[PDB]
RNA sequence: ACACAGGUGGUCAGGUAGAGAAUACCAAGGCGCUUGAGAGAACUCGGGUGAAGGAACUAGGCAAAAUGGUGCCGUAACUUC
RNA sequence: AAUUCCUUGUCGGGUAAGUUCCGACCUGCACGAAUGGCGUAAUGAUGGCCAGGCUGUCUCCACCCGAGACUCAGUGAAAU
RNA sequence: CGAUGUCGGCUCAUCACAUCCUGGGGCUGAAGUAGGUCCCAAGGGUAUGGCUGUUCGCCAUUUAAAGUGGUACGCGAGCUGGGUUUAGAACGUCGUGAGACAGUUCGGUCCCUAUCUGCCGUGGGCGCUGGAGAACUGAGGGGGGCUGCUCCUAGUACGAGAGGACCGGAGUGGACGCAUCACUGGUGUUCGGGUUGUCAUGCCAAUGGCACUGCCCGGUAGCUAAAUGCGGAAGAGAUAAGUGCUGAAAGCAUCUAAGCACGAAACUUGCCCCGAGAUGAGUUCUCCCUGACCCUUUAAGGGUCCUGAAGGAACGUUGAAGACGACGACGUUGAUAGGCCGGGUGUGUAAGCGCAGCGAUGCGUUGAGCUAACCGGUACUAAUGAACCGUGAGGCUUAACCU
């Protein structure tokens, strides 16, 4: 049923969802792999690969943004020299996925996502 | 084979002239009026435009005075006959639903200088 | 009578004259490829097995592709035996499209509900809900009028209960024949039909008097 | 209201007979290691796709 | 809408600023009042020269609602104000002498079509 | 009796908004309530928005919603003044 | 009448109709003078009634957002 | 007496017939329109408000019926607390008094996570006899079945005369069941725009965090009724009361004895849906596989090898399906999910620049800018080869025909 909600609901509030995807996706760029969960991971996607995209324009009018939506503090200083160029040339598919299955001895289905680091 | 949005054009009109929200546009339709065939016409300013397919709809109010009548009309309709278009009007959102709630000199469109 | 499977696209308005604008359902039709024509070899009867439009068949399996191969070349959508009956139907010269609507007007429609998940009975069934007013609580829209006292002991359909419903064949007898053309395929009827788009809409002339 | 007869040793069995969440069911196999793996899973050794990833 | 103790003004003279609305009647459960439907209605303030005095209880029409009359084509034709018009029980036709408004000709039940035959440009 | 929303007297006080020791946002300082991951169901408990009629609801305007600030005007009957 | 048997009295007004509201009747089956009687203003965790304002209480529900319910996993009660 | 909680209401129907509306037949002091009124039948159908706790009684207004009744005189592991109902208290009256009134008035508490039968929906095991894929028959079941007012059929039928009707329709309303999102409003916390307070961003332009989504206004996708659409059929079969023919027993008379017909709004077939666990398990088409050895306290078991089809499922990308399973797509022979690059509905011309202006700000570039469901292209990123289950022509008896 859902009418027509397609994004799924996964745990916590809306408003803690929206902040806690806004500290994971623009501290992956600089930890370049996070363990997580399988459900929260695939739903990164969503917010990290648009932000290695927000280097793909060049202006002076495109550095005020990451400031409204996706806020990061420290790649506004490096991303748009580093991965604007040449790999977000390429629009998305920047991140690997990677099913592990149990983490310990609980039930949560454990995860880690990546960002590669060379396209050939 | 395909019939949507295609279907529906062979009942729509070869030219109507264009106008948007706030427009005055004077609207001229024919009435049987239980015995015979007549002109007849409407004044007033657009509130809500029409956009969409066939059926897709607009609504006039008279204005002149800040009240009298309000009445809603379709661009493609058979009955409906000519738009004189009679000013341009300035407005700064989609929807004027505020002018059923305005009746004073509050109620009046400035000339859009197109 | 044959069905001609038409599927669900949509509603359109047509207008006449009299600025009156006549919204009407849309079907356009594909029609039959016949792809058996059985006659008295099994229990004596006769029936078309009639296959609609095309399919692209990408993974079938050989149990239908070996019926794909004497039915022709081209492999079509669904079946539908569709028995005959005696001097009132006939599988003989042309096959048969839009020309069952030349005269008849009312028609009938089956297809497949859509899916109430737990259905419920204060919206589906027509009953009244319990009021959340002079502090009443904790049963509002939980259905309980099930029995007495001790008297009924079983139960008839005349009570209503919570369950899966819908995804199931339905039918409709209510449309009314508005615009056919022959050179357009296309069948124009007024009243609405059932479930979601594109799904089968499987089409035929009433025959009831 | 309650309960005023307790359920069989039977019953038991009739209500524990579905019981496994997963059988387990059989493998899949890598591609540069004579090693195997969950169906659509990395190995907790790292073994996946003959790609060796995240090892310890 | 008009519904159960809706407050309204008359078509007809003689009747004052206010009636009550009272039972839509005509069949089983009726609730509502469309454009020439007949409504059940009491008098409160009528004029002491004209033919009808307070607390009877008469039959009326709904001329003015904003569900409007669609009838004729789909179209909704739309009333500001809501309003009705005061009809006879045993002799037909409406009772006043005059009629408020422009009003409307999809009143063509034969009960009441002598509203087309008055003073309105309708 | 419980890592129990209960009970418990004295002592100190801030930006901005505010008449205020009310209340919104926040500084200093403190803290993340000692099970986890998902699904997106009726139903129960809590919230949000609502057309045109209006107390018709109900024993009964209960309950809920509207109003709500300040300055300048304007102020009835009844009255033991 | 918080007192009333016929009695939900009788009659005027208030309603569409009123076992209720206001007033008048006296025939109070049983008001009545500190055992208190009559009487008025501000006020009152006050019973009854009329009109308006404002309203999802209703006409008639319709959509929206959470927690518990649902699924698995953790550590694991009660009447009977 | 180890408790079947008190009256009415709301919710909810369901059975009866001494039939209320519908049908069938009839007498009338029924010429016609109405009216009076009795047999026969349980398919379909039978009102809301005021004071009042009151259903009720009274009243107001409505019906085709608002019919007469049964259901623990149908209502609490269903609700409200008004009647009923104590412990506060009063008015009237009685009883020295402590108490007392199914008198009166204010006030006065409403607990409950299900074991199994009853039920609704939904998995897994077993049966239908080689395995697999699927479409057809139809034992039997349910749904459909009612109607007010007016106008036409008809000033025709009847009757001094006034007045004024059947069949079958249409116009306008309803009950009830059933389906849609095209209309139209509402909603729409994944879209857009404006705005108050305050903290952050050095500060400002400008943009977030929190304040009922802070507040205000539009609105896509979709839901929805406050919106729109629709209905009780012909042929064939067979049926109380009623309509009966020819005719005896009982010369006549008779529907019955011998012998054979008509027929109701009801009903079987017919239509619409279910349905072969219909263990009485039916039919037919499309697809596939043409194998061995050792031991024994064996007419039966336990071991090993060759070779596994057609197909199914898991495992995935998820959805028109959903509480969980089940089930509809798509897994590179790919459009299934996500993204990119656009279009569209929706919003409303921005953040910048240029000019004008004390400045707030306006106008031009600009129908700007932004987007989610609607629509298009695309393999950009992800859905691996396999592995797994599924075996080698498929038990027993009889008849005939050709040999």
């Amino acid at each position: 049923m859902r009418h027509r909600k397609s994004g799924r609901q996964l745990n916590r509030n809306s408003s803690h969802r929206q902040a806690m995807f806004r500290n994971m996706a623009g501290s992956l760029v600089r930890h370049e792999i996070i363990k997580t969960t399988l459900p929260k991971a695939k739903e990164l996607r969503r917010v990290v690969e648009p932000l290695i995209t927000l280097a793909k324009t060049d202006s002076v009018a495109n550095r005020r943004l990451a400031f409204a939506r996706t806020r990061d503090n420290e790649i506004v200083a490096k991303l748009f020299n580093e991965l604007g160029p040449r790999f977000a040339s390429r629009a998305g598919g920047y991140t690997r996925i990677l099913k592990c299955g149990f983490r310990a001895g609980d039930n949560a289905p454990m995860a880690y996502i990546e960002l590669v680091d060379r396209s050939e | 084979s395909n019939i949507i949005k295609q279907l529906e054009q062979e009942q729509m009109k070869q030219d109507v002239p264009s106008f948007r929200p706030g427009d005055t546009v004077e609207v001229k339709v024919w009435v049987v009026e239980g015995s015979k065939k007549r002109l007849q016409a409407f004044e007033g300013v657009v509130i809500a435009i029409r956009n969409r397919g066939l059926h897709s709809a607009f609504t006039v109010r008279k204005i002149s005075n800040g009240e009298g009548v309000e009445r809603v009309f379709q661009t493609h309709s058979p009955v409906v006959d000519s738009i004189s278009v009679k000013r341009r009007g300035a407005v700064r959102k989609a929807k004027l639903y505020y002018l059923r709630e305005r009746t004073g000199k509050a109620a009046r469109i400035k000339e859009r200088l197109n | 009578m044959i069905g001609l499977v038409g599927k669900k696209v949509g509603m359109t308005r047509i207008f006449t004259e009299d600025g009156v604008s006549i919204p009407v359902t849309v079907i356009e039709v594909e029609a039959n490829r016949v792809t058996q024509v059985k006659d008295l070899a099994n229990d004596g009867y006769r029936a078309i097995q009639v296959t609609t439009g095309a399919k692209k068949a990408n993974r079938v399996t050989k149990p239908e592709a070996g019926h794909f191969a004497k039915a022709g070349v081209e492999a079509g959508r669904g079946l539908w035996e569709f028995r005959l009956a005696e001097g009132e139907e006939f599988t003989v010269g042309q096959s048969i499209s839009v020309e069952l609507f030349a005269d008849v007007k009312k028609v009938d429609v089956t297809g497949t509900s859509k899916g109430k998940g737990f259905a419920g009975t204060v919206k589906r069934w027509n009953f009244r809900t319990q009021d959340a007013t002079h502090g009443n609580s904790l049963s509002h829209r939980v259905p309980g009028s099930i029995g007495q006292n001790q008297t009924p002991g079983k139960v008839f359909k005349g009570k209503k209960m919570a369950g899966q419903m819908g995804n199931e064949r339905v039918t409709v007898q209510s449309l009314d024949v508005v615009r056919v053309d022959a050179e357009r395929n296309l069948l124009l009827v007024k009243g609405a039909v059932p479930g979601a788009t594109g799904s089968d809409l499987i089409v035929k002339p009433a025959v009831k008097a | 209201a309650v309960q005023q007869n307790k359920p069989t040793r039977s019953k038991r069995g009739m209500r524990r007979s579905h019981d496994a969440l997963t059988a387990v069911t059989s493998l899949s196999v890598d591609k540069t290691s004579g090693e195997k793996h969950l169906r659509h899973h990395i190995t907790a050794d790292g073994y996946y796709r003959g790609r060796k990833v995240i090892a310890k | 809408m008009i519904q159960e103790q809706t407050m309204l003004n008359v078509a007809d003279n003689s009747g004052a600023r206010r009636v009550m609305c009272i039972k839509v009647l005509g069949g089983s459960h009726r609730r509502y009042a469309g454009v020439g439907d007949i409504i059940k209605i009491t008098i409160k303030e009528a004029i002491p020269r004209g033919k009808v005095k307070k607390g009877d209880v008469l039959k009326a029409v709904v001329v003015r609602t904003k569900k409007g009359v669609r009838r004729p084509d789909g179209s909704v034709i739309r009333f500001d104000g809501n309003a009705c018009v005061l009809l006879n029980n045993n002799s037909e036709q409406p009772i006043g002498t005059r009629i408020f408004g422009p009003v409307t000709r999809e009143l063509r039940s034969e009960k009441f079509m002598k509203i087309i035959s008055l003073a309105p440009e309708v």
